[PDB]
């Protein structure tokens, strides 16, 4: 699985718009055997940016 | 099936197949498509009556997975419909001139998904070519200035626009739908979470021709809708009222002739966010019901 790390153009997060952007990845069963997401975090809490 | 509470996407199906059998002269479940992972995209149409020009208005819910009160708010209505019609005045005479379409769940793969997975999960399901990250913004795949400025090109964000306007078979579906029936006159966007009822445009400063009204509307109904616990909502036009949004439906649907084209961003403030206590469901849900009515007496009445 690939390494968790900073995000690659990322966007703004309106909703929370101080939030930590970070590419998350995970075992999970399809074609590649993984599945990577944006996830944002404010005071290292999951956050939605848009509504 | 306990309306204030949250549910599975089956239990929500098979309350919707409860309401059509309860009431079978006004409601019907009708399935338009189905989803990336092959799950019915089911609306009840409420309608009095049948015409080749007959007008219709489309409730639009649940389009972004997460926000739960959305989709807890549309299954209450379709029940407080059949319950109040022919008791109020207001449904009834709105029902008596014009189809009701209510998609309680736009999104069900992403539904399903907010509950096995992640909740905070936005987006639909499909593949993306090339990427580990899965699915796109259903509410920024519309034809509607497509790809302008208001989303992403990025697979991974919470606003990739998708490679091509409606190619996500939960849009498509819909858009098909609303083309081939015709005579919509209403279109109107359950989203959360802010307290916001917006009109076009999301993806363009530009004043929609209609906006003066537009917005008279949409103040009327945000105090109809304040009258039940005093909930307050701010007015105005989506891209300076929340944010720029390209491809989004209400958008589409204003440009495609349906002139009552809102936006709800349902409670609440920010304290729970998209996580919003099933406590609230019913006082949501009820308030919402008379800022949709309003709407739709305007409809009826223009
Ligand atoms: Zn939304």
């Amino acid at each position: 699985v690939p390494d968790d790390r900073p995000c690659i153009n990322p966007g703004r997060c309106p909703l929370v718009p101080d939030a930590t952007c970070t590419f998350v990845c995970k075992a999970a069963d399809n074609d590649f055997g993984y599945e990577c997401q944006h996830v944002w975090t404010f005071e290292g809490q999951r956050v939605g940016c848009y509504a | 099936f306990n309306y204030g509470a949250y549910h599975s996407l089956e239990a929500i199906y098979h309350e919707m197949d409860n309401i059509a059998a309860d009431f079978p002269d006004l409601a019907r479940r009708v399935k338009i498509g189905h989803s990336f992972e092959n799950r019915p995209m089911y609306v009840l149409k409420f309608s009095t009556g049948k015409g080749v020009r007959r007008p219709a208005v489309w409730l639009n819910a649940g389009i972004h997975s997460r926000e739960w009160i959305s989709q807890a708010t549309a299954i209450w209505t379709a029940r407080k419909i059949v319950s109040d019609y022919q008791r109020d005045p207001a449904i009834t005479s709105i029902l008596e001139k014009m189809d009701i379409f209510l998609l309680p769940v736009a999104n069900p793969d992403g539904y399903v998904y907010t509950q096995t997975q992640n909740r905070l999960w936005r987006k639909t399901r499909s593949r993306n070519p090339g990427s580990s990250c899965i699915g796109a913004d259903p509410n920024r795949n519309w034809n509607a200035s497509f790809a302008g400025k208001g989303a992403s090109d990025n697979p991974c964000s919470e606003v990739y626009h998708g490679p091509h306007a409606n190619s996500e078979v939960e849009v498509k579906s819909v858009v098909d739908f609303i083309q081939k029936h015709g005579n919509f006159k209403g279109f109107i966007d359950l989203h959360s979470y802010s307290q916001l009822l917006m009109y076009p445009y999301g993806y363009s400063v530009k004043k929609a021709p209609d906006a003066e009204e537009l917005d008279k509307v949409a103040r009327l109904a945000a105090k109809a809708l304040a009258s039940v616990s005093g909930t307050e909502y701010q007015v105005g036009p989506t891209c300076t009222t929340v944010y720029p949004a390209s491809g989004s439906s209400i958008d589409w649907a204003y440009d495609n002739g349906i002139k009552f084209a809102f936006t709800f961003e349902l409670r609440d403030t920010g304290t729970y966010g998209f996580l919003l206590p099933a406590n609230q469901i019913i006082p949501t849900a009820e308030e919402t019901w008379l800022g949709l009515k309003t709407i739709m007496e305007h409809v009826r009445d223009n």
